[PDB]
């Protein structure tokens, strides 16, 4: 396991990784230092002899240079102590082992790598400075960040080893996953949160902008569209610009909820020949979902043409979002005084349930669930009731939040957070929970020695009745920590043993493999499958679909 | 070119919705009993009210003189005549769907760069409105 | 002259607060953007350490050095070690000052900014002395030694802009802005119940006239009358800062013109 | 009714309408005879294996009977005529992409289908009354013989 | 502002971590699981300081 | 350590040129001009210059990545005009612009008193 | 030889799969850069992965995949009458 | 003088906390931005907690409002607050270690804490007070 | 360790004023935020770097010196 | 529960059942008690499955636990993964475990 | 170095769940300061 | 680090001139993205930032011990006293352009602190150099021009590509290659093989016609002698002696 199913390996490289919007979702930023001892060695021929002869020339201390030179016979020479005798007069057949240039495949790895997208194909881009460089649509399929990763670097050696490395791993290869028949890659971050603001009804841009804004997309053809609104002033509407992104010919509908032709809240999507009717463009169109646009796109058009609706994309959400600006504060997370009102006596209503049921119980008159002991019922009742309470608080305090509110702009384009992260901080913590259950009684028929035995009040099994905003209690603090030391345990256990399993996983079924007779067979030859999944499909081209024979009425079948 | 459509409503209602800078109107045309319009305005620029008439009007193109990504679009120029001149408010779209309504009620869907309009009417007046690009003049 | 406008409302040595009246946006920014980044100063660069016996380090004295700002009234009279003949450094193109600090007293000795001595030809030029800008005399605080510590070191100032390292920057904070009333509309007013109770007016609304509470947007309005308020380091007039931002501004567009000229010919 | 399944029929039929440019007012000049005839033989050229024995072609058969259900439904002569107002060249397109789409949807051979299901399956564990989870996906893989809570679902 | 607390070994400094254990000289009282003839077990580790 | 030079952002370096001006094939009478070493100051300044020009109709900037000091002009005329002469116009309307501004701030700063 | 099947009786698809498509590029990629005679014509081109797909994309390259079976038996399939449509 | 008492974990079995003077100990509007406080309306309190705030550690008190953020985020930081370079000993130039790091400007919090006193972190602090603008300005 | 020469967002020169700064709190018993305005530091960015600087040099200067002359 | 049944029209519409839940597994007996749906009872435990249907029923129990593992937690993967994964357990006649104990007694070369 | 000197250990057959914060462990260890690795819950700081 | 779990590495840096700035002409030292607020619920960090802002603006050190009276509300009333947003929302400008920016960013002191994690101390690459004397293959350690370590989990996500042949050339080429010689009669590693006087010979099979070379991993000759000291017989063969 150590030496033989792994080991180092030579021509590699480590370093912490950087986000760069500005390159292209297959690059990868390699820096200076790393692409002066990395090398590749290229053999000399009628169409590289110039080339070749001047990397030789300029050495090994000078990118692109070079640092060894191999002649037929097998024998090596070390470019430095080798100018005494002047540059070298290069033949046909041998290797110059010189610097990875901008444009040689590079396989660019994130561990653990649990899965085959965390290994793919880069085209290289020497830049300045010592951190790796990529696009940030590939961070989800890496499962990476930039507060402290490092990712490995690998270089082929050979034409073969080169051909195959983006001919069957290069990332836009990757784009629409076999997991889950759906993209494993999708806009975004900043890029979510942007293409949501740009294209709401009342984005309109002005034509100095929109000039730039046309000239920061590579393959714009030159022509600019007409404004949406001619007179009296000349304005463009952010769904038009975000249009000239797309590629021409690409349809795509989505119904939400209350979407019509006409939608009064410009959900859903509508898209004709590669223009946007209506519908705010969000993580339902433009994420890793199914049936999205990156979907369709790179099934319509092919994996090179989404690759680049990546990329453009980002450059024209990114450049609007740069004048346009995104911030967040304390005031994001602060209700106004009647939510707050009706938020104190929703969950003043709450603990007077929790009440009502406690003093019923204490007099013998609750009974038990059936199948249940009568505690376990009371508290799945106190659980349910405070459960609720925290929902509908957080509903509350929801509906409050405006518009121009950033935590709920987030949420609404599904960059960050959830509805759970704005009850918590705005409305209430809620109830803390370890081992499924209310806080245990460490101490004698109580949890602190702040209360008094036998006390089944909320406030007492840890029901956390604030909010971040307005601050834990000590015994909320106390409570909230042991919930939250309970994740911690749960994610380091899981780790290691989820690891195991997956590590089994691949053991037991690594031989397998669908042969030229469509069956599915092991390294004996044995048949696991007939026709591989019973259909003899590829997981990368299934999309859900609906038979319309099977459902409805028998009169609708008829018709 | 020439008008696809020229009509007088008189505006029913306005909605702003949750927006700041676009109004969805309401409005019904002044001599037809079955043409109505929905249209979502720029109302910074253009603002309408309740009780407003309004005249709308529909052509393909906007050079006065019939001419039956087009063209590179370039701003106007000193002594630019069109049909823009005569009115107030100007947008260009697509329509994009062709409902039936009724035996005779036919209605067509507009989207000004996001800005959507919806046209009832009889089968006979809508007749010039094409699955095409067109300019929607208002002048109040 | 019937081109940009200036109205100076109130005048420093080291603050000029001015409105720019009848300008662009582009030109604006552009004007603020150079004075902070391309106005060309003099700054101590290298530093030659004989004696270092205190309790802070080579690379650390040498940073605070290079940060004291020094004269640069005749910056233009001096050269480019770059574009100089010379072997490391000449009067042409450097100004060296020496320092000697000793720890001869018993209480704790401070090595300012004034202790620092020019050892070059100025050749009658006006520049090199540290900038003393307090009420005792003294600089900025370069050090303190005990008794029987001592600081011998020598340094080379040259001229350069911060692009290059920020020590070459004449200009502090830069106040800019333009619309106080928001009439442009070209920021959203983020508020919790009315915006114009918690957003605090701007003093320069005292300038401009409100809006008048129900006319319609003007959607042919452009930004214009921005108000700018310049501070200085001390190494050149806060004067000078403007002027010759316009000055380095005005080279940079005529550099570009001799260039298409140049393209020209051939 | 939503399943998973190769060729998106949806998009090709919208392709052709936008491609063409359906009039959809005027007829079109598509025949009944050849509408049901251009579907029967094109479920013939739905081809996963290539077998020319009756053992093969049975398997052939059973591999796309799904497919061709859905084929059917969409391709129906009530719903080409109505519904979608397809020309005769439009629907010549639109079978010839079904033919290149299924043709390019099958399995490659030499895929190591095996590894992959393993990394399908497992990625999704790492994220994660009865006994749910990691708990219960290693009481799967390792047979258990004495689960933590055996139950019985009578109907 | 040095606190001490720590020793000096060949020149590296060394501090002690607490170690955590269980009292001895108390009686505790354990249930035991189904597979075993016995179902509880009061238990004492007798200690002298 | 991989730290560029800072005077890699304003000095022109060997066999490099300050302007390269290429024909555009995506329209008529459209081409691209990439300054080095130069940054938002000038593009911002240039473009917004030639936007006020009735014969130009298209006049765009970017700096296609923070990392190197140099940004793309894009600029299409109308016929008959060449695009080279209009950054010439643009080029002498700021000098002129920035010369009175000069003279303004100059005799209205003599008019102070405290500095 | 038992193992070679007649052309006649071939049952693999007649289709080039992406990993043979990744070989044969890769394969003859090497030979170009080995100073190998191209057989299609350069209108400007220096990287021998480019010259490959120059020469797949108009059938010339002299080379037959030898698909195997489970059981030993293997089918030629030359690359010129292979289809690449993936 | 009987005024404080040394309490172990078995002992606190048999004793009532009060967590403050202020209101629970007193016999018995209200600021709605104040976090709601129960009063626990006991008449028999045997002790009164020093401070709440000491019931976290060295690492923890160094954290400003800790009742503010989730429990995993002063978990991370407890951890991490430990990286920072600082001034670790002021006899740092007679000293020789295997690696040492000196931040050449120690700045002390802007926002400190009461526990921090006692820490000596405004003697020797680990971080500077940089301006911080929480913002979407270029993608990086 | 020492005051800093500049302000590090504006650079704005503030190594003068560490003197200026501890006499005016000593002997004038001014408040530190009244002291802050009365030597010029307006911009809360400059009003930091005198009111958080931590004199550490005065510790180290309590240490005899490794080399004497 | 709720289940959609067919129906007299032709439609799918859901009508509610009661359905029994229990503690503990006997499937044998519990099978041939008069009253139940012989035809649908399902146990939690795939083993009592196979021990009373078959291996090709334990397949089908295999599936479907392996199934809503995956499925509890929101998480959707392809049918043929999950299926290659159930096929590769039962293709021995026997629930073959992913352990040393089960795929690692086969005869596929010591090396591997 | 304060927290250092102020560290605690438990070496890990036993029938518990030691890693927990207990509720008798108020105002005795920091509820929030512990290692986010194998040593989670098991390394306490007083 | 802030003291609020919030840490993060150096994307890119700007100049002053071209960050975004304030009216007052204050530019940030240091700019977040506002998307690690949300999920991770960091309330005070925003409080600090509040309360740091008028700290310096009063010239006091704000009190954010836990469990006290002091409320976002207090802070908000004294920062509105200073005259600014009492939020802590200010209206910026665009550097490249000087435009205002259309939304007002939260904008203050904060206390951040540098860790010990240097990128400069991480980056290292490797081409060839110094190889382990028991296997053969590149060592460990940035420190000591090592390799970094293809693994297992890398291996079958290559597997899962397809790239035979780079898998190959990994294990082979950027690690150990080592050439033997095998008998065969017996596929023992057992063969002198005078490669001077062109000879071979397999002492034990008395031949010298029957000797084939191989490439294998170092490893694998280091591990299949290790069965031959256990007594073992890995006998490597280059034809089949069963049909499949
Ligand atoms: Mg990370
Ligand atoms: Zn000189
Ligand atoms: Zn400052
Ligand atoms: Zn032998």
């Amino acid at each position: 396991r150590g030496n033989l199913m792994g080991k180092r390996v030579d021509f590699s490289a480590r370093t912490v990784i950087s986000g760069d919007p500005n390159l292209e979702l297959d690059q990868v930023g390699v820096p200076k230092s790393i692409a002066k001892t990395l090398t590749y060695p290229e053999v000399v021929t009628p169409y590289n002899i110039d080339r070749l002869t001047q990397l030789v020339r300029n050495g090994p201390n000078e990118h692109p240079g070079a640092k060894y030179v191999i002649r037929d016979s097998g024998d090596r020479i070390d470019l430095r102590y080798s100018k005494r005798a002047g540059d070298i007069q290069l033949q046909y057949g041998w290797k110059v082992e010189r610097h990875i240039m901008d444009n040689d495949p590079v396989l660019f790895n994130r561990q653990p790598s649990l899965h085959k997208m965390s290994m793919m194909a880069h085209r290289v881009k020497v830049i300045p400075y010592s951190t790796f460089r990529l696009n940030l649509s590939v961070t989800s399929p890496y499962n990476a960040d930039f507060d402290g990763d490092e990712m490995n670097l690998h270089v082929p050696q050979s034409e073969e080893t080169r051909a195959e490395l983006s001919q069957l791993c290069a990332v836009p290869l990757q784009i629409v996953s076999p997991q889950s028949n759906k993209p494993c890659m999708g806009i975004v971050q900043d890029t979510l949160c942007g293409i949501r603001k740009l294209t709401l009804r009342d984005t309109f841009i002005e034509l100095d902008q929109v000039l730039n804004m046309l000239y920061w997309v590579p393959d714009w053809d030159g022509v600019i569209p007409t404004p949406a609104i001619i007179k009296p002033k000349p304005l463009w509407s952010g769904k038009q610009i975000l249009s000239v992104a797309i590629p021409n010919g690409i349809h795509l509908q989505r119904f939400d909820e209350g979407t019509t032709l006409l939608s009064p809240k410009d959900n859903g999507m509508l898209i004709i020949d590669g223009q946007i009717i209506f519908g705010v463009v969000e993580k339902k169109t433009v994420g890793s979902s199914n049936g999205g646009l990156i979907h369709v796109v790179t099934r319509e058009k092919g994996p090179q043409v989404c690759a680049k609706l990546f990329g453009n994309i980002q450059k024209v959400v990114n450049f609007w979002l740069l004048h346009n600006g995104f911030s967040t504060g304390i005031g994001d997370t602060i209700a106004d005084g009647p939510t707050m009102r009706e938020i104190t006596e929703t969950i003043a209503e709450a603990k007077k349930k929790v009440l009502d049921v406690t003093k019923e119980a204490q007099a013998n008159l609750l009974t038990a669930k059936h199948g249940m002991t009568l505690r376990e019922s009371f508290e799945d009742n106190v659980v349910r009731f405070l459960n609720e309470a925290r929902d509908k608080a957080g509903r509350l305090a929801e509906v409050n939040l405006k518009d121009l509110n950033n935590v709920k702009q987030m949420v609404m384009a599904g960059s960050k957070g959830s509805f759970i992260n704005i009850a918590q901080m705005s409305a209430c913590v809620g109830q803390q929970s370890v081992e499924g259950k209310r806080i245990a009684f460490g101490f004698v028929d109580r949890t602190l020695p702040h209360f008094s035995k036998d006390d089944y009040s909320p406030e007492s099994k840890g029901f956390v009745e604030n909010s971040y905003l307005r601050g834990l209690t000590p015994q909320e603090f106390f409570f909230h920590a042991m919930g939250g030391r309970e994740g911690l345990i749960d994610t380091a256990v899981k780790t290691a043993e989820t690891g195991y399993i997956q590590r089994r996983l691949v053991k037991a079924l690594e031989d397998i493999m669908v042969h030229y007779d469509n069956t599915t067979r092991n390294s004996l030859g044995n048949v696991i499958q007939f026709i591989y999944g019973e259909d003899g499909m590829d997981a990368a081209h299934i999309e859900k679909q609906s038979l319309d024979t099977i459902g409805g009425s028998d009169a609708a079948f008829e018709k | 070119s020439n008008t696809l459509f020229d009509d007088i409503f008189q505006v029913s209602e306005v909605d702003p919705g949750r927006y700041n800078k676009v109004c969805r109107i309401e409005a019904a045309s002044t001599t037809q009993d079955q043409c109505k319009l929905t249209l979502d305005i720029n109302v910074e620029l253009f603002p309408v009210a309740a009780q407003d008439s309004l005249t709308v009007t529909i052509a393909s193109s906007l050079n006065l003189e019939d001419t039956p990504a087009t063209r590179s679009w370039r701003p106007p120029q000193a002594g630019d005549r069109s049909l823009a001149d005569d009115y107030d408010y100007v947008m260009y779209g697509t329509a994009y769907k062709f409902e039936e309504v009724s035996k005779d009620l036919i209605a067509v869907y507009y989207s000004f760069g996001g800005l959507l309009m919806r046209l009832e009417g009889n089968y006979r007046n809508l007749n010039n409105l094409k699955q095409e690009n067109a300019y929607l003049l208002i002048r109040r | 002259s019937e081109g940009p406008q200036v109205k100076i409302r109130e005048a420093s040595k080291d603050n000029v607060d001015f409105i720019l009246s009848n300008v662009d946006l582009a030109m604006a920014n552009s004007l603020r953007r150079v004075m902070i980044a391309e106005i060309p100063t003099l700054a101590i660069d290298s530093v030659e350490v004989e004696t270092n016996t205190t309790v802070l380090a080579d690379e650390f004295i040498a940073h605070r050095l290079g940060l004291i700002p020094l004269q640069s009234m005749d910056i233009e009279q001096l050269e480019y070690s770059r574009d100089c003949f010379c072997e490391d450094h000449c009067d042409k193109c450097s100004v060296v000052l020496t320092l000697q600090a000793f720890g001869e007293s018993e209480s704790t000795t401070n090595v300012y900014s004034k202790d620092l001595v020019i050892v070059s030809n100025l050749m009658g030029r006006n520049i090199g002395h540290p900038i003393i800008q307090d009420k005792e005399g003294n600089g900025v605080l370069i050090c303190k030694l005990r008794k029987g510590q001592e600081l011998k070191l020598t340094c080379v100032a040259k001229k350069g802009i911060a692009k290059e390292h920020a020590k070459w920057g004449p200009a502090a904070a830069i106040e800019f802005e333009y619309d106080p009333w928001n009439k442009l509309k070209h920021t959203d007013y983020w508020y919790e119940q009315d915006s114009a109770k918690e957003w605090p007016q701007s003093k320069n609304c005292e300038y401009e006239d409100p809006p008048n509470e129900g006319d319609p947007f003007d959607y042919k309005a452009q930004a214009d009358t921005f108000y700018m308020n310049v501070e200085s380091v001390g190494s050149i007039p806060v004067d000078q800062v403007v002027v010759r931002g316009i000055d380095t501004l005005q080279k940079k567009v005529a550099s570009i013109l001799l260039a298409l000229t140049q393209m020209d010919q051939d | 009714a939503n399943w998973p399944l190769p060729v998106n029929i949806r998009r090709i039929i919208q392709n052709a309408q936008q491609t063409f440019h359906i009039d959809h007012t005027k007829p079109s000049d598509l025949t009944i005879k050849d509408i049901v005839l251009g579907v029967k033989d094109l479920q013939e050229n739905l081809l996963v294996l290539r077998g020319k024995n009756e053992i093969i072609q049975n398997a052939q058969r059973d591999a796309v009977t799904l497919f061709c259900c859905l084929l059917r439904s969409r391709l129906a002569t009530r719903r080409v005529l109505q519904e979608y107002r397809l020309t005769k060249q439009a629907f010549d397109w639109v079978l010839s992409n079904i033919e290149a789409q299924f043709l390019r949807s099958v399995v490659h051979p030499g895929e190591m289908v095996g590894v992959l299901a393993a990394q399908s399956i497992g990625e999704p564990a790492t994220q994660m009354k009865v006994t749910s989870g990691v708990p219960r996906l290693k009481e799967i893989l390792n047979v258990a013989k004495n689960m933590k809570t055996p139950s019985l679902t009578v109907y | 502002f040095d606190m001490g607390g720590y020793f000096i070994i060949n020149g590296s400094e060394k501090v002690l971590i607490a170690q955590e254990r269980s009292a001895g000289n108390i009686v505790q009282v354990f249930k035991k699981a189904a597979p075993s003839p016995i179902s509880h077990v009061a238990e004492i580790r007798s200690a002298l300081e | 350590m991989n730290a560029p030079d800072r005077f890699e952002l304003f000095l022109l370096g060997e066999g490099e040129s300050k302007l390269k001006i290429d024909p555009d094939t995506k329209a008529p009478n459209a081409v691209v001009i990439t300054f080095e070493k130069e940054d938002h100051t000038l593009g911002n300044l240039i473009r917004a210059e030639l936007l006020n020009d009735r014969k130009v109709l298209f006049a765009a900037y970017k700096v296609e990545h923070p990392f190197f000091a140099r940004f793309k002009l894009r600029i299409q005329t109308t016929e008959g005009y060449d695009p080279k002469d209009a950054l010439k116009n643009a080029c002498n309307s700021i000098i002129n612009k920035l010369g009175a501004l000069k003279t303004n701030f100059e005799t209205e700063w003599n008019l102070q008193t405290l500095a | 030889k038992e193992k070679a099947i007649p052309k006649d009786q071939r049952a693999t698809t007649p289709y080039m799969t992406k990993y043979e498509r990744a070989r044969i590029l890769g394969t003859r990629a090497l030979q170009i850069s080995m100073n190998a005679p191209v057989f299609v014509d350069l209108e400007g081109e220096t990287d021998p992965l480019r010259i490959a797909m120059k020469e797949l994309a108009e059938k010339k390259i002299p080379l037959v995949i030898r698909r195997y079976l489970p059981d030993g038996s293997f089918e030629d399939w030359s690359v010129e009458e292979l289809i690449v449509d993936l | 003088e009987g005024l404080v008492e040394y309490i172990d974990a078995e002992e606190e079995e048999s004793i009532l906390i009060a967590m403050q003077p202020e209101d629970l100990e007193p016999a018995e509007d209200v600021d709605p931005a104040k976090r709601i406080r129960v009063s626990h309306h006991a008449t028999t309190f045997t002790h009164c907690e020093i401070h709440p705030s000491m019931i976290l550690g060295v690492a923890a008190s160094i954290i400003p409002f800790p009742d503010h953020n989730q429990s995993p985020r002063n978990t991370y930081q407890s951890a991490m607050g430990k990286q920072a370079m600082g001034v670790f000993l002021t006899n740092y130039n007679v000293r020789m270690d295997t690696m040492a790091n000196i931040l050449y400007y120690p700045q002390k919090p802007l926002g400190t804490t009461r526990a921090m006193e006692y820490l000596k972190f405004r003697e020797l602090p680990a971080g500077q007070n940089a301006i911080v603008a929480i913002a979407c300005y270029s993608g990086y | 360790m020492i005051v800093p020469v500049r302000c590090f967002s504006c650079g704005k020169v503030v190594g003068d004023k560490w003197e200026s700064y501890l006499n005016l709190l000593q002997e004038d018993e001014l408040d530190e935020g009244t002291a802050l305005s009365r030597l010029g530091l307006k911009r809360y960015c400059c009003r930091r770097m005198i009111l958080t600087h931590v004199d550490l040099i005065e510790k180290f200067l309590r240490y005899n010196p490794l080399e004497k002359r | 529960y709720d289940r959609k049944v067919p129906s007299p029209t032709g439609e799918y519409v859901k009508e509610p059942e009661w359905v029994l839940e229990t503690d503990g597994v006997n499937l044998s007996e519990v099978m041939t008690v008069p009253g139940i749906d012989p035809t649908r009872i399902y146990t939690n435990s795939f083993i009592d499955i196979m021990e009373v249907l078959g291996i090709e029923a334990g397949r089908a129990a295999l599936y479907k636990e392996v199934y809503n593992v995956i499925a509890s937690d929101g998480s959707y993967v392809n049918y043929r993964h999950m299926a290659l994964l159930v096929d590769v357990m039962t293709t021995q006649g026997g629930l073959t475990s992913v352990t040393r104990h089960g795929f690692n007694r086969s005869n596929t070369g010591a090396l591997m | 170095t304060l927290s250092h000197l102020r560290r605690t250990n438990t070496p890990i057959g036993k029938l518990a769940k030691p890693r927990q914060l207990h509720n008798t462990h108020w105002g005795l260890v920091c509820p929030a300061e512990t290692p986010e690795g194998q040593a989670c819950g098991l390394v306490k700081n007083l | 680090a802030s003291r609020h779990g919030q840490k993060g590495t150096i994307g890119i840096t700007y100049r002053r001139e071209d960050m975004p700035f304030t009216a007052e002409g204050i530019v940030p030292d240091l700019i977040i993205n506002p998307h690690a607020i949300p999920s991770r619920m960091t309330v005070a960090h925003l409080i600090e930032c509040l309360l740091s802002k008028v700290a310096a603006l009063s010239g006091n050190e704000g009190d954010a011990s836990p469990f006290t009276d002091i409320t976002v509300e207090g802070i908000s009333k004294l920062l509105r006293e200073h005259g600014y947003q009492s939020r802590g929302f200010e209206v910026m400008y665009n550097g490249h352009t000087g435009k205002k920016l259309m939304a007002q960013i939260f904008f203050g002191p904060t206390y951040y602190q540098r860790l010990r994690h240097m990128v400069d101390d991480k980056i290292h690459a490797r081409a060839r150099g110094p190889m382990q004397v028991l296997t053969r293959q590149p060592v460990e350690g940035r420190s000591r021009d090592g390799g970094l370590r293809f693994g297992e989990m890398e291996r079958d996500c290559m597997i899962a590509h397809g790239a035979a042949s780079f898998l190959k050339e990994r294990l082979m080429e950027a690690s150990d290659a080592f050439r033997v010689h095998i008998c065969g009669i017996c596929g023992l590693m057992t063969v002198i093989a005078k490669l001077n006087h062109n000879q071979f010979e397999c002492k034990g099979c008395d031949n010298k016609i029957d000797i084939y070379q191989i490439h294998i991993p170092y490893a694998a000759k280091l591990l299949f002698q290790e069965l031959m000291a256990m007594n073992i017989t890995p006998r490597l063969y280059t034809d089949r002696s069963r049909d499949f």
